[PDB]
């Protein structure tokens, strides 16, 4: 089992049985095994999610660069009008994500509890663990091991890094993520942190 | 019980058996009565001295060249001012990430010995030493010196010591001539040898 | 001395290192940012 | 006994240092000496951190500050 | 509510010139390169910079000329009290969550009112670093039902 620092006993509460165990917990924040459950669905949910926006707004920025095609940066994506209203926009989002964010704190409460569809009475998913629902969110069955679980935490671990690095560039130097990195690479010991 | 004191007809603390290298029952503050001070302020004694050795080679060396007619480098003191190819706190901050690495391994040891003595990334390579303070290993003691009989260890580590504390007594005055004198340390034994007797205050 | 640390553990001068300590950051503050009454940021 | 009392007298002579020390370097003791009748004695100056500044008045003899 | 905008404030600008003649006042009473007279000269460079600085952030003035802070929950002035509100809470939380966690852990000990007296300064350390989760750390508490005795 991993140690993230070598020379310090692990807490006790992680018996190791989890994916993406490294006895990591200075503050003692999951001290209470109640709390464990919550903080592990929260960072699995997060690290999707920042995988899936970090992605998506670092891939159109080196499109735009290379010469594909022309889109602005992520930040300024607002002001570009669209075939509707903001507004109605988020209303459709708000009303959408309602269903299913309250699904998900369904299983979260009772595992098992919504596996089986409200309108037609014969279509179901399978049982598992609860944040892998499986079945038809695993079209093409791979194998749900413990490696890949953990590939995936790390990956969202890194998504979640990457994301803040994005936003504090963003707020000091004021130009776009992968013109950093571009600006880094021609004096690398002239242009950094130190010198902004 | 027997060995040479710092002030012969005195009586050594009894927390100073001189099993330590280096071990003369100096201590009239009593800063160390504790085993675990005793450690730690061993282990700091150790860092001092080797890391005085590797600083005063570097100053005195130097300054002989240049006096000497061989080199033309600048004073130790303002060392700090030349150009360089990049802002002094870029060097300090890459400098800051090695020695903590570095350092936060070494910590690692002292606090749990034997927690740290496998390569992280090649578990094949691995450190030979079993004190604390000296690692030992290929990286560290390529020579095979630092294994023996416990005589000979004991005598070296006492020697290594005793350099230490010339090492960083030399340091310290280096530092005080250069701010007192106004001038290189070599200036100064110059002008001592020119005239013993009336070249100091 | 394990004596000269239990001493300096006592209620008393633990207090008076860390209000010390305190009141020296606070002139600090006030000496870096003079005469403040609101936030611009 | 004897001990406090030895205690005592070294926190007084330490008082009376204090007391001729601030006299030499933060007074205008020879200023007042030129003109005793209409120069201000002052032996404490005031750090200008918080406005406190305002208590360094014009005692005369080119000084500022506290009159003692 | 009948308040000016401190940038444009005759009374303000009466107290700022004021207070500039009162202090030239005394500056003419020493030589212009005196130490007393250098240090003179910072003070008017001060009054002046915080009267700019007063003017510059919107500050509302009433027929005084002096600064009102408005507190209602507006939010051109968030800053005010708003803003510092926050702050403090955070603050004082973080030192209540310290102090209750300090008390927690030697309550078990067989003695512990000695705790109280001869700090246990290795275990209040790493206490220390735990109270900037606070809120998240209350949060959590609450709902498990373990805040409450
Ligand atoms: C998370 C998140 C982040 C970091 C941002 C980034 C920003 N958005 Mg925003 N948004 C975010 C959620 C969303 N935005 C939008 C749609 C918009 C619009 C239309 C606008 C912003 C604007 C802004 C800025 C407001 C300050 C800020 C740079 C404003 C802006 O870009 O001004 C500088 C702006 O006009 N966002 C939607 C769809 C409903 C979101 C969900
Ligand atoms: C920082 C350097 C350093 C350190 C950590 C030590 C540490 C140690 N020495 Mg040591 N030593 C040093 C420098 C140092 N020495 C030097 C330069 C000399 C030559 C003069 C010696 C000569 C010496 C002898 C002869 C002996 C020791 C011994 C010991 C051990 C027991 C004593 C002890 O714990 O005291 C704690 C030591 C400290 C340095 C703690 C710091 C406390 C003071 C306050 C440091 C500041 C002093 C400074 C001059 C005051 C500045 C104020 C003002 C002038 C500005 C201990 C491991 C004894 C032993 O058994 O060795 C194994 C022993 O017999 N030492
Ligand atoms: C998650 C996530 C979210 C919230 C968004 C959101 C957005 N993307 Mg987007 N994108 C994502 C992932 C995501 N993307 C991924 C994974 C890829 C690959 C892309 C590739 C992509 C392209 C190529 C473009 C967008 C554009 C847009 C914006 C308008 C299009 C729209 O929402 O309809 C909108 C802000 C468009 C845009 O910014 O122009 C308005 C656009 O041209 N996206
Ligand atoms: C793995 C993530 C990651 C990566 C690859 C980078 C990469 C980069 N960052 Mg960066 N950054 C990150 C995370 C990351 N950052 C985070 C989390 C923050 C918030 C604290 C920042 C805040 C930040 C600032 C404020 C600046 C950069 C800048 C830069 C660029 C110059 C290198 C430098 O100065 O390093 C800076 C590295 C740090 C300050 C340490 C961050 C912690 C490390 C990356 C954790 C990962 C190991 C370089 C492309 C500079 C720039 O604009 O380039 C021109 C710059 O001014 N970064
Ligand atoms: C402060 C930064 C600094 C700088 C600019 C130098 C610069 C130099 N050192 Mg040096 N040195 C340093 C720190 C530094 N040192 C430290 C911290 C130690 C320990 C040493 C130990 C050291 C040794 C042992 C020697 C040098 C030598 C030299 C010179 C040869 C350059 C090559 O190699 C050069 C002028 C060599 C020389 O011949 O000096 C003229 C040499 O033999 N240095
Ligand atoms: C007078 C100077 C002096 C002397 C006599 C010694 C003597 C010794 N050192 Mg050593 N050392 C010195 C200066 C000195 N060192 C300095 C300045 C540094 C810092 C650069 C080190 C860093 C150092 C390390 C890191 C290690 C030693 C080790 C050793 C011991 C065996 C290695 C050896 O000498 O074989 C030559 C090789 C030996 C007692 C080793 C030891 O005791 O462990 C077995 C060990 O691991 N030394
Ligand atoms: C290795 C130790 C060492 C050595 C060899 C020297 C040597 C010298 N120092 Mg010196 N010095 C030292 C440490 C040392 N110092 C320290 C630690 C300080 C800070 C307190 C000073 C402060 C100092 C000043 C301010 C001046 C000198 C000067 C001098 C030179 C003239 C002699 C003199 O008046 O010194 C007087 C030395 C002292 C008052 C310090 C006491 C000696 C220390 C404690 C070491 C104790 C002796 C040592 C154990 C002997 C064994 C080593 C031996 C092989 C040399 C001479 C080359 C003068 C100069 O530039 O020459 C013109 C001068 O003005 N030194
Ligand atoms: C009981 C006697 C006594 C008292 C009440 C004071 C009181 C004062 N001294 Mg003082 N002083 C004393 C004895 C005393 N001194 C002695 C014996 C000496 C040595 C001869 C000094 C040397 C001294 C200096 C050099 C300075 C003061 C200063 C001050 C003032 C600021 C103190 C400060 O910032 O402390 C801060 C808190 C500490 C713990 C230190 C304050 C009015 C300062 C002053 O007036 O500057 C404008 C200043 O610079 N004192
Ligand atoms: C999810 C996430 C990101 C989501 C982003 C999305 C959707 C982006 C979307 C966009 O791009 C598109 C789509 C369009 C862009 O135009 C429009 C936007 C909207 C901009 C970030 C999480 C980001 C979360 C981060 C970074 C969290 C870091 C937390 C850490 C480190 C905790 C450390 C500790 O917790 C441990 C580690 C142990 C504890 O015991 C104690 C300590 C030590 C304290
Ligand atoms: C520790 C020290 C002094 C020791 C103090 C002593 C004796 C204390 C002794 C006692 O405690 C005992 C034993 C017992 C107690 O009961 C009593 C006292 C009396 C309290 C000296 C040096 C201590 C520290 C030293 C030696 C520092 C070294 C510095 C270096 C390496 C500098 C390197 C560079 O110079 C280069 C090479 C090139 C330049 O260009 C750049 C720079 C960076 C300047």
């Amino acid at each position: 089992k991993g140690e993230w620092l070598p020379g310090l006993a692990s807490p006790d509460y992680l018996t190791g049985s989890l994916a993406g165990d490294n006895g990591f917990d200075p503050l003692g924040l999951a001290e209470d095994p109640e709390n464990l459950k919550w903080f592990v669905q929260a960072e699995l949910v997060n690290g999707r999610w920042a995988m899936l926006g970090v992605a998506g707004m670092l891939l159109p920025e080196v499109f735009t660069k290379i010469g594909i095609i022309n889109v602005p940066e992520w930040y300024d994506a607002g002001k570009e009008q669209y075939f509707a209203s903001s507004s109605t926009l988020f209303v459709i989002e708000f009303i959408l994500f309602h269903y299913v964010e309250i699904r998900r704190w369904q299983d979260i409460k009772n595992p098992g509890s919504v596996n089986q569809d409200p309108i037609f009475k014969q279509y179901s998913l399978p049982k598992g663990e609860v944040g892998y629902p499986g079945g038809i969110f695993n079209p093409l069955n791979f194998a749900p091991t413990q490696e890949a679980k953990e590939k995936e935490l790390a990956n969202g671990r890194l998504a979640m890094l990457a994301f803040l690095g994005f936003v504090v560039q963003h707020n000091v130097t004021g130009k776009g993520p992968f013109e950093n990195l571009l600006q880094h690479l021609s004096d690398p010991w002239h242009n950094t942190i130190v010198q902004t | 019980p027997d060995r040479p004191i710092w002030f012969p007809g005195s009586t050594p603390p009894e927390w100073l058996d001189g099993s330590l290298p280096g071990d003369f029952g100096f201590d009239p503050l009593g800063l160390s009565s504790d085993p675990d001070s005793l450690k730690w302020n061993v282990q700091a004694e150790i860092v001092h001295c080797r890391w005085a050795m590797l600083g005063a080679a570097g100053i005195f060396i130097p300054e002989f060249l240049t006096k000497i007619g061989i080199l033309n480098t600048p004073s130790w003191y303002t060392a700090g001012e030349q150009e360089y190819f990049t802002d002094k706190t870029t060097l300090f901050v890459v400098e800051l990430i090695l020695i903590g690495w570095a350092e936060g391994r070494r910590w690692a040891d002292i606090i749990k010995p034997g927690s740290v003595n496998t390569d992280p990334v090649f578990p094949n390579n691995k450190l030979t030493g079993t004190d604390v303070g000296y690692p030992g290993g290929l990286w560290f003691d390529p020579l095979g010196w630092g294994s023996g009989s416990p005589a000979k260890l004991k005598e070296l580590r006492t020697k290594e010591i005793k350099n230490g504390r010339l090492a960083m007594l030399a340091v310290m005055g280096a530092w005080f001539q250069h701010i007192y004198t106004g001038t290189g340390p070599i200036d100064n034994l110059f002008a001592h040898l020119a005239d013993p007797g009336h070249a100091t205050i | 001395m394990r004596d000269l640390k239990t001493y300096l553990s006592v209620a008393p001068v633990l207090s008076t290192l860390w209000f010390g300590s305190l009141a020296g950051l606070l002139i600090e503050i006030n000496r870096l940012f003079p005469d403040a009454l609101t936030f611009p940021f | 006994v004897f001990s406090a009392h030895f205690g005592q007298l070294s926190i007084i002579f330490l008082w009376l240092s204090g007391m001729y020390f601030h006299g030499a370097r933060f007074s205008n003791y020879e200023a007042w000496l030129s003109d005793p009748t209409h120069i201000g004695p002052s032996a404490q100056v005031v750090w200008p951190i918080v406005g406190q500044e305002i208590l360094n008045g014009d005692v005369g003899g080119g000084f500022r500050g506290i009159q003692i | 509510s009948g308040l000016t905008p401190c940038k444009d404030s005759k009374q303000f600008a009466k107290r700022e010139k004021q207070q500039i003649k009162k202090l030239e006042s005394s500056l003419k009473l020493y030589a212009p390169e005196s130490a007393p007279a250098l240090a003179l000269n910072a003070q008017i460079e001060k009054t002046k910079r915080r009267f700019d600085n007063y003017g510059k952030y919107g500050l509302l003035c009433g027929s005084d000329g002096l600064p009102h802070l408005i507190v209602n929950g507006d939010q051109r002035h968030w800053g005010e009290f708003i803003t510092p509100g926050i702050l403090f809470l955070y603050i004082a939380g973080w030192i209540g969550w310290v102090g209750r966690s300090y008390l927690i852990a030697i309550s078990g000990e067989k003695k512990p009112a000695m705790k109280e007296i001869i700090i246990d300064v290795p275990l209040a350390s790493r206490i220390i670093f735990r109270g900037f989760i606070w809120p998240v750390a209350a949060y959590r508490e609450f709902l498990n039902g373990d805040l409450i005795a």
